[PDB]
């Protein structure tokens, strides 16, 4: 231990690029350690573009349907497709997404930000209407103004 | 210079604005709204009498404000985690931007204890964290997991103090390193212990209590007088809001 | 009665304690559990050894829930009140002493029971507290509890409607009128074989013991390898025993061959482990297996040698489990890799580590020894193999307990220091009431 | 690196090559749209409609005002996340 | 004489007399409709005969009518408890059919009224596809009648066609494989018609069932399909509201077993158990307590969930149904594994309850502390008592 | 310690995306074909609540082998032009 | 070189202490990866 | 910039605190019935429009 530097916040930034359904691009800065989907939502993107991860026992997570160029394929993290996982994010393919899927179709809480990511350029892909329960829903158009951050709580029930 | 009259209020304009050297009595409430930022807040929640919620503040499960503590959250939003306890008049505050263009807001997560007369001003702490008495946490910073703030430090904007450490002095520097028994049980024993007390606080608490039959002695006088003003203030609004209108609309044409 | 429902409330006062007072707490819940076994103590005073073989009785009307005591019984309710207060002892929140509580209620209540619905209701109304000790978020294991709890439910599923046949046969569930009636004992005996032969473990019901009693806490484990497994053995000589004999006649060949597999297999899989708690856990299987045997033999004092072989097990491995659970609370592994030369830094502990594994090997001046010689005596008496089986096996528990013991108390020191005085008075109940079985168990 | 850089770089080449105004030899993957190509503004527009036509975007007025190049808008068209 | 008809000249009198106050009530600008509420629980009570089972609905109606807050609400509710009560009564198909359909057009348009949010579309999607797929059970039921009608010239329930009438029945209490329509509703239809969808009308039919019906058949199929497809549907099923309501199937075959066998007793005995339940799952603000309703529909011996699975196996084996006995057995012990999943979702996690603002502060903590007392009810449960 | 995932992450998210690249059908079809086949044919099993039990045994075993799973259902015939 | 207790008992937690705590973890073990393995 | 964001920030709080008793409890049941009114199946908005600051029958809306 010597002189060496004291810790800063602009040490463990991330900057991602974010094209939204507009196209309208937007700068996202995040932190090493912290999901995409996190991110996006602290960024101050409007409810639609969330959705429950499908699992059991992790529906408190907000997932969304990123697009992921081919040199940042193999920096999201890997998922058994027997395990429970995998079902979980077959099930998500199989009712959120459906016929908007492209080759590169991700999930975001899937991908853990760190220094590899750093300058990495997604979009947010388009999802079919879906329901979790009364309180929680997407009809399917991208007219609201209320940001997924501003919910005090993520409710299962 | 800024009026302190607001025709776009969620529930109107104010009727009758009082003088605060005209008061007789104090009228300081505890958790009140400004404009149309409301707390958020739960069942079991302990906030003292003396202590001040104000504005775009969520405070979850079993948290605390102890007395004479400020959580202001007027130019962003202030989250204070489950079993976090805010002790004696520390003060939670929170910019509308940060040099490190991430979120402005002041999150604090579940566990943390802060001691009394910090202040904390738009950072991230993360959850199990013991904050010292008189320290600072400026803007932008970020103080992370199952780490200690020695009391009388400084953590200057857009610095970080890394995560199982103890940290000291203005500005912060490296202590010690905690020991694996004082992360795994020690902060979360700090946290349910001032939880605890809250819990002893919150048993004998009668609200609304019995200091307002004196208040309303006075008003039963004022009302024996002749002198008490019966007042609507639903149609005092409505009426001022269409004064307002009209007003607006005989000056641009 | 009046007593059991002033203990009861008195224990369920803990929850009404403010949790800023910890002393209180403390003291209050050490105290809920010594009461019982001072009233247990007295039980023992007032019994008549020369009168009926049940005494103290109590029925509640048409709700089933009748009581009574008989020696079995009245020896492991004494095994099981002094058991947990050394519980109260390893745990420091508020909900681990009300599940130990509620726990011992309803062992205790389970143990002197004498309706076959009352022990169905009573018994298993313990399995969720058991899932949620076994499977606690940071440092326990779900999987286990799925398991214990799902091959529980398993055995008491398969006993349930065997019990409403004969209660719909004959018109009770009590265990007086259900010995006197004519009934089918092929069908009620294959739902009690199912429930008991899962409690105790019998293979090839028995995979849930070695995941549940090494993912569990230390007073967990205590209570589940002292307590839980003797259910079985209880239920076998109160319940089935009486009821279906016919049965328990035609399944001893059955249940002949698993308690010789079970006891065969089940030693040499404990020579294969490496973990010290699955050391511990395995080796209860075989003891179990010779407590069946020697009640099914029902040969010469089969219930008092089965009895005493159940005490002499539940006196020696909780302190087996607590010697265990000492090494993980201060070094934070169970692995035997990481442990050497531990009598040098720990001689206190080396030494009852000593006298506790030779007790568990039946040993003489245990308990365990004169067990498993009128154990033997009860299996001979039937046929001479039977008991040459489990005389010749003798060197394969022998190599596993001086295996383990041997690879961690001896060699280069290194290990955390020695017992401190709470965990010395955690390990001296079962010592002294040891050396005291052992000795002069009778009089 | 939504897509490759070599199949967009010759449909680029390939709709610069039907331009009345433009030489079809003169055309390199790395060029200028002023210096060396001697395109106006509006001439500009017209190429970059014709690439939005080819590849099936929207590309607004201050991202096509921003694009004077070949690579530029290979580069453009690369780093679009709804391209065809 | 008519005198012996003043209840049904009062219940004609009080809707004439109700629909008048809420005219007036309305026009003055009321945003709430607590009179009108007290109102219609006072015409409830006025109206029901004094037999267990018609008390049992009566009682059941008035503490349902506390989540619900429109006018219009209110009327469609009471006009569905009046198809229900006289079903209980209904001694012919002509009154059975005009009392089923009473009830399926006030389901329909519920669902279509209450829903709000971003879940508006879903739930009357919901409400489009069970008012299609019911309209073809009644074409059904319809089209037997007139066959039976036709062969013995009377209107007697006798004979072949009684098969087809019990497919009917079997439809309106979602038994397996026609158990679709109930899952579509569980998952987008709030959860106020959902607590009246799960209590309500399986009593009213069940006991229509226990007072007038016969048939020569069986229903142990429709018990297997119920059992097995319940008990596996909740094990895969992550969403809550799909996992309840395949459990809701799994508990519609229990109570098939039941009546499969005769002894409606256990029957009963069962369904109030559930029924109080239903009441307790569908109000919790408190997610504790939502352990308890873990503990208590798995059957877990203490509580009053045990003696209602309990009646159902010890009737089944006193009469020797041996094979649907063990499938029941079977799916009982499936059954334990998800409300686990339940209580490490609800219980093992930190509390949070968030208080209220804008007044009404847990407006319902009466009902669901009073339900949660269902741990006392077993002292009485175990003597002969719903017998 | 973990244990590592088994695989390609490229490679197994192709995998999890194989065969959902299409929109769902509405449930509306599935259940009036389920009340259609119930309502017109399950009065052929009257009788066979008499039958052996070995028969109905077998039968069981025989509709549990044969059954195709609703949920993670694909066909190839989805994503072909031609029979 | 920790000082946990007074001159008359009264033991310290030392939080805020620069020397490193005597406790329960002091004696855990350092995890070998291949053991773990 | 911090001296003219503490003007505005005063003149909102002073907003705030300076109201009576009597109109604070007014706007207590203001809130009320905003709340009963943000149901859509209410059934007063089938007749009754309602202003948004005060809760009072404004207009017929048919
Ligand atoms: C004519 C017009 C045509 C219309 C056709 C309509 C079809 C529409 C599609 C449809 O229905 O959707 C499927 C639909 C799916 O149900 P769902 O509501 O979406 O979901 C429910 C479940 O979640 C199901 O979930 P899932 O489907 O996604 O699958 C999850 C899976 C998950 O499964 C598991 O994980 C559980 C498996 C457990 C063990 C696993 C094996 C491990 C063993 C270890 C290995 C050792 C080797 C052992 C080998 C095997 C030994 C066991 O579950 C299963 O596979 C089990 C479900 C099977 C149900 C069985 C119940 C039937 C009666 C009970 C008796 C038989 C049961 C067998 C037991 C007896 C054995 C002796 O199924 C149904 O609704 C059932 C009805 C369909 C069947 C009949 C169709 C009627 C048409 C009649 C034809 C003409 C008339 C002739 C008959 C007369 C009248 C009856
Ligand atoms: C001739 C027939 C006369 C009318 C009979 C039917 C109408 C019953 C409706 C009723 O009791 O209105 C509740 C109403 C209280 O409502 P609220 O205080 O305006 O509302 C406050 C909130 O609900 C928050 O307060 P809360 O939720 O704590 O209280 C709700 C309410 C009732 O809350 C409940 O619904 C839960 C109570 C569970 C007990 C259910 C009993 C059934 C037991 C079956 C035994 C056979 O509380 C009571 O228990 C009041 C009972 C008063 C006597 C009932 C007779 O009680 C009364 O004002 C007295 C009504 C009694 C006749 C007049
Ligand atoms: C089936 C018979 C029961 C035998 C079970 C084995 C008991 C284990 C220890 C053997 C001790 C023998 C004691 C003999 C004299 C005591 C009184 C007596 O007679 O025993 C009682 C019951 O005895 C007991 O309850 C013995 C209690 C033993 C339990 C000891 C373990 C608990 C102590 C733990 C350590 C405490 C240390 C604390 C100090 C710090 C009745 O048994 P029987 O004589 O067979 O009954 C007669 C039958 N009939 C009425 C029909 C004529
Ligand atoms: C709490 C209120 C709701 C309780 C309803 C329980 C229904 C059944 C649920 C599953 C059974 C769980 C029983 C465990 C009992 C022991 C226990 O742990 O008690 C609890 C409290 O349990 C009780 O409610 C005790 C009183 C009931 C039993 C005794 C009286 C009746 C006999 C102690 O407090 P904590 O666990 O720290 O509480 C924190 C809660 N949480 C886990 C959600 C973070
Ligand atoms: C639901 C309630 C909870 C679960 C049911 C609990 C049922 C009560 C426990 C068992 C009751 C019988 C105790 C054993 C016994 O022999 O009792 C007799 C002797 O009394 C005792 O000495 C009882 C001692 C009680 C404690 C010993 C352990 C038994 C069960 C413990 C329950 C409480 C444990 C608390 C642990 C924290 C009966 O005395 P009596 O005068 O009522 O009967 C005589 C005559 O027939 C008149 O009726
Ligand atoms: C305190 C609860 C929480 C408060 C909230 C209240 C909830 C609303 C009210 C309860 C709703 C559930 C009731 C379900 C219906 C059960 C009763 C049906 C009738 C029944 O069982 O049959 C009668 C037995 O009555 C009996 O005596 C049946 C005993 C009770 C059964 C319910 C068991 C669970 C409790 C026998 O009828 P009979 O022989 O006289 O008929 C011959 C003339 N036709
Ligand atoms: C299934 C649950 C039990 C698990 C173990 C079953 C093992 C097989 C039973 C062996 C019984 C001995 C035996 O063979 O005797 C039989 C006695 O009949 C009988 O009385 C057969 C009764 C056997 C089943 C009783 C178990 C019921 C437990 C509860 C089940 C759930 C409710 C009921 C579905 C017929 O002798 P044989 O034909 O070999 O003789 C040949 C000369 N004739
Ligand atoms: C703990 C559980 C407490 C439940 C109380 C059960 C009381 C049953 C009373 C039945 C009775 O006397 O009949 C009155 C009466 C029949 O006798 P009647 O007055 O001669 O017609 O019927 C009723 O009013 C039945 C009341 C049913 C209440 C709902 C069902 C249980 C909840
Ligand atoms: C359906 C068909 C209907 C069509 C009707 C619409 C027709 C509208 C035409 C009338 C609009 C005009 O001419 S607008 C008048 C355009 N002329 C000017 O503004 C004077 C300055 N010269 C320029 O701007 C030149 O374009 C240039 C030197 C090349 C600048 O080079 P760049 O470009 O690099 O910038």
């Amino acid at each position: 231990h010597g002189p060496a530097q004291t810790p800063t916040v602009f040490d463990k930034l991330v900057e991602v690029t974010v094209v939204d359904m507009n196209g309208i691009r937007h700068r996202v800065r995040g932190l090493q350690g912290q999901s995409l989907a996190q991110a996006l939502v602290e960024y101050g993107f409007p409810d639609t573009y969330f959705f429950p991860n499908m699992g059991f026992y992790t529906q408190h997570i907000v997932d969304a349907h990123v697009f992921v160029p081919k040199e940042f394929w193999g920096k999201v993290q890997n998922v058994d497709p027997e395990s429970d996982d995998g079902l979980a994010v077959k099930r998500m393919f199989r009712d959120i997404v459906q016929d908007y899927q492209r080759d590169t179709s991700f999930f975001a809480s899937y991908i853990t930000l760190g220094a590899e990511h750093n300058g990495m350029t997604v979009g947010i892909g388009p999802i079919k209407p879906w329901i979790l329960h009364s309180e929680w829903a997407f009809a399917g158009v991208h007219d609201s103004r209320n940001k997924q951050f501003d919910k005090p709580t993520v409710e299962i029930w | 210079g800024v009026s302190s009259q607001f025709f776009d209020a969620p529930n109107g304009p104010s009727v009758k604005q009082v003088l605060i050297e005209d008061e007789w009595y104090n009228r300081q409430r505890s958790i009140f709204p400004l404009l149309d930022k409301e707390p958020y807040y739960p069942v079991d929640v302990f906030v003292a009498p003396n202590a001040v919620v104000c504005g775009d503040v969520d405070i979850y499960g079993g948290a605390s404000v102890f007395f004479g503590a400020v959580l202001r959250g007027d130019l962003n939003k202030i989250r204070l985690g489950n079993r976090s306890a805010i002790l004696d008049r520390a003060v939670v505050h929170a910019a509308r931007a940060v040099p490190t263009g991430l979120n402005a807001a002041t999150l604090i997560g579940e566990k943390v204890t802060v001691e009394p007369y910090a202040v904390l001003r738009s950072c991230r702490v993360e959850p199990k964290v013991i904050i010292g008495a008189r320290s600072v946490v400026c803007e932008g910073a970020v103080v992370e997991s199952e780490s200690i703030l020695a009391p009388n430090s400084v953590v200057p904007p857009a610095r970080r103090i890394p995560s199982g450490e103890l940290w000291g002095g203005s500005p912060a520097k490296f202590i010690r390193k905690l020991t694996d028994h004082e992360r795994d049980r020690v902060l979360d024993d700090v946290s349910t212990h001032y939880h605890n007390l809250a819990t002893m606080f919150r048993r004998e608490a009668l609200e609304p209590g019995t200091a307002w039959r004196d208040v309303e002695a006075w008003r039963q006088k004022l009302v024996d007088q002749g002198e008490y003003e019966w007042i609507n203030f639903r149609e005092q609004k409505y009426l001022m809001r269409l004064q307002h209108e009209a007003e607006a609309l005989e000056k641009l044409t | 009665m009046f007593i059991s429902v002033l203990l009861i409330l008195f224990a369920l006062c803990v929850t009404l304690i403010p949790e800023a007072h910890y002393h209180m707490v403390r003291v209050w819940s050490f105290v809920a559990t010594i009461i019982p076994m001072w009233v247990v103590t007295w039980m023992w005073w007032n019994f008549d050894a020369s009168g009926h073989g049940l005494q103290m009785l109590v029925i509640l009307g048409r709700s089933h829930l009748a009581f009574g005591i008989d020696g079995v019984a009245l020896s492991l309710m004494l095994l099981t009140t002094v058991l947990f207060p050394i519980c109260m002892m390893l745990l420091r929140t508020v909900a681990g002493f009300m599940t130990f509580i509620l726990l011992e209620v309803l062992v205790l209540s389970a143990l002197c029971v004498l309706d076959l619905l009352g022990f169905y209701i009573l018994f298993e109304a313990s399995l969720i507290l058991l899932f949620l000790l076994i499977g606690r978020a940071p440092y326990g294991s779900l999987e286990a509890a799925y398991k214990i709890v799902l091959y529980t439910m398993a055995g008491s599923l398969v006993l349930l409607p065997t019990l409403f046949m004969i209660y719909s046969e004959c018109g009770t569930t009590n265990v007086l009128y259900m010995t006197c009636a004519y009934n089918h004992q092929t069908v009620l005996g294959w739902g009690l074989l199912a429930v008991l032969a899962v409690k105790i473990p019998l293979m090839p019901v028995h995979l849930w013991l070695p995941e549940a009693h090494v993912a569990a806490p230390t007073a967990g484990s205590v209570l589940l390898a002292g307590v839980l497994l003797k259910l079985g053995g209880i239920g076998f000589l109160r319940f089935m025993l009486p009821v279906v004999p016919e049965f328990c006649v035609s399944v001893f060949p059955l249940v002949s061959t698993l308690c010789l597999v079970s006891f065969l297999f089940s030693t040499l899989s404990t020579l294969r482990q490496i973990d010290l708690k699955k050391i511990v856990a395995y080796s209860s299987i075989a003891h179990m297996s010779m407590v069946t045997l020697a009640i099914f033999s029902q040969s010469e004092f089969s219930a008092y040698s089965s009895s005493f072989l159940m005490i002499a097990h539940g006196l020696i491995s909780p302190a087996l489990f607590l010697i265990v659970g000492i090494l993980y609370d201060r070094a934070h592994t169970k692995f035997i890799l990481y442990f050497s030369g531990l009598g040098a830094s720990m001689p206190i502990g080396s030494t009852l580590f000593f006298l506790f594994t030779l007790g568990n090997l039946a040993f003489p001046l245990f308990p365990n020894f004169i067990a498993e010689v009128l154990c033997m005596v009860s299996i001979f008496a039937v046929h001479e193999l039977l008991a040459y089986v489990f005389c010749v096996c003798q060197v394969l528990g022998a190599a596993y307990g001086f295996w383990a013991f041997n690879r961690v108390v001896h060699g280069l020191p290194r290990g955390p220091a020695d017992v401190t005085r709470t965990e010395f008075h955690t390990v001296l109940p079962l010592l002294i009431g040891a050396v005291w079985l052992g000795i002069k168990p009778m009089a | 690196g939504f897509l490759d850089k070599d199949s967009v770089t010759e449909r680029v080449l390939h709709v610069t090559k039907h331009f009345e105004k433009i030489d079809a030899s003169k055309v390199s993957p790395a060029a200028s749209f002023e210096k060396d190509l001697g395109l106006d503004s509006l001439d500009v527009v017209e190429l970059v409609m014709a690439l939005e036509e080819e590849f099936g975007l929207e590309i607004p007025d201050a991202e096509a005002d921003k694009i004077a190049s070949v690579g530029d808008a290979i580069n453009y068209i690369c780093s679009n996340p709804m391209a065809k | 004489a008519a005198a012996a008809a003043m209840i049904e000249l009062d219940l004609c009198f009080g809707l004439l007399l109700l629909i008048l106050f809420g005219l007036l009530s309305l026009r003055n600008g009321h945003v709430s409709l607590a009179h009108i509420r007290f109102i219609c629980q006072c015409w409830l009570v006025m109206i029901t005969p004094l037999e267990v089972q018609d008390f049992a609905l009566c009682i059941l109606t008035v503490v349902l009518l506390q989540s619900f807050h429109s006018f219009e609400a209110l009327l469609f509710l009471l006009l569905a408890y009046i198809g229900q009560l006289y079903m209980m009564h209904s001694c012919n198909l002509v009154s059975f059919y005009v009392c089923l359909e009473a009830q399926t057009l006030c389901v329909v348009v519920l669902c279509g009224l209450l829903a709000r949010g971003a879940s508006t579309s879903f739930s009357v999607e919901a409400a489009l596809k069970f008012l299609l797929l019911s309209a073809m059970v009644s074409g059904m039921a319809l089209f037997w009648f007139s066959a039976m009608y036709q062969r013995t010239g009377s209107l007697d329930m006798v004979g072949q066609e009684t098969f087809w009438i019990l497919l009917v029945m079997l439809f309106k209490l979602g038994v397996a494989p026609m158990h679709m329509w109930s899952v579509d509703l569980y998952g987008s239809i709030p959860k106020s018609l959902l607590l009246y969808l799960s209590t309500a009308p399986k009593l009213s039919l069940f006991t229509f069932w226990a007072s007038s019906w016969h048939h020569d058949f069986s229903v142990g199929v429709f018990i297997l399909f119920s059992m097995f497809i319940g008990s596996i549907g909740a094990y895969g099923q992550p969403a809550l509201r799909s996992l309840f309501a395949y459990s809701t199937i799994n508990e519609i075959g229990l109570l098939l077993l039941a009546v499969e066998t005769a002894g409606f007793h256990t029957l009963y005995q069962h369904l109030g158990i559930y029924i109080i339940t239903q009441l307790l799952l569908w109000n919790l603000t408190d997610k504790r307590l939502f352990a308890l309703c873990a503990v208590s529909l798995a059957g877990l011996p203490p509580f009053a969930g045990f003696f209602g699975k309990a009646w159902i196996f010890w009737h089944a084996m006193s009469v020797q149904a041996f094979s649907l006995l063990a499938a029941a057995l079977f799916c009982t012990l499936l059954s334990l594994v998800y409300y686990l999943r339940v209580i490490r979702l609800f219980w093992t996690a930190p509390v949070h309850t968030a208080a209220s603002f804008t007044g009404a502060p847990n407006q319902t903590t009466l009902t669901s502390a009073c339900a949660v007392a269902l741990a006392f009810a077993p002292v009485m449960l175990v003597k002969p008592f719903v017998i | 310690y973990k244990p590592e995932v088994p695989g390609n992450t490229v490679d197994n998210w192709t995998e999890l995306r194989a065969s959902w690249n299409k929109e769902r059908a509405s449930s509306l079809g599935t259940n009036y074909y389920l009340n259609v086949a119930v309502m017109g044919f399950a009065y052929w099993l009257n009788e066979a609540y008499y039958f052996p039990p070995r028969t109905l045994y077998v039968g069981a075993l025989v509709f549990f082998a044969l059954y195709v799973r609703k949920a993670y259902f694909s066909t190839p015939y989805a994503f072909k032009h031609e029979y | 070189e920790a000082k946990q207790f007074t001159p008359d008992g009264k033991y310290m937690p030392g939080i805020f202490s620069k020397a490193k705590p005597l406790d329960r973890s002091t004696q855990w073990v350092h995890k070998n990866p291949y053991i773990e393995a | 910039k911090s001296a003219s964001c503490y003007a505005e920030l005063s003149a909102i709080h002073k907003f705030e605190q300076s109201k009576t008793f009597e109109e604070q409890y007014t706007e207590s049941c203001i809130i009320k019935d905003r709340a009963a009114l943000a149901d859509p199946s209410n059934s007063v908005h089938q007749m009754w429009e309602y202003d948004s600051q005060t809760a009072l029958v404004a207009r017929a809306k048919r």
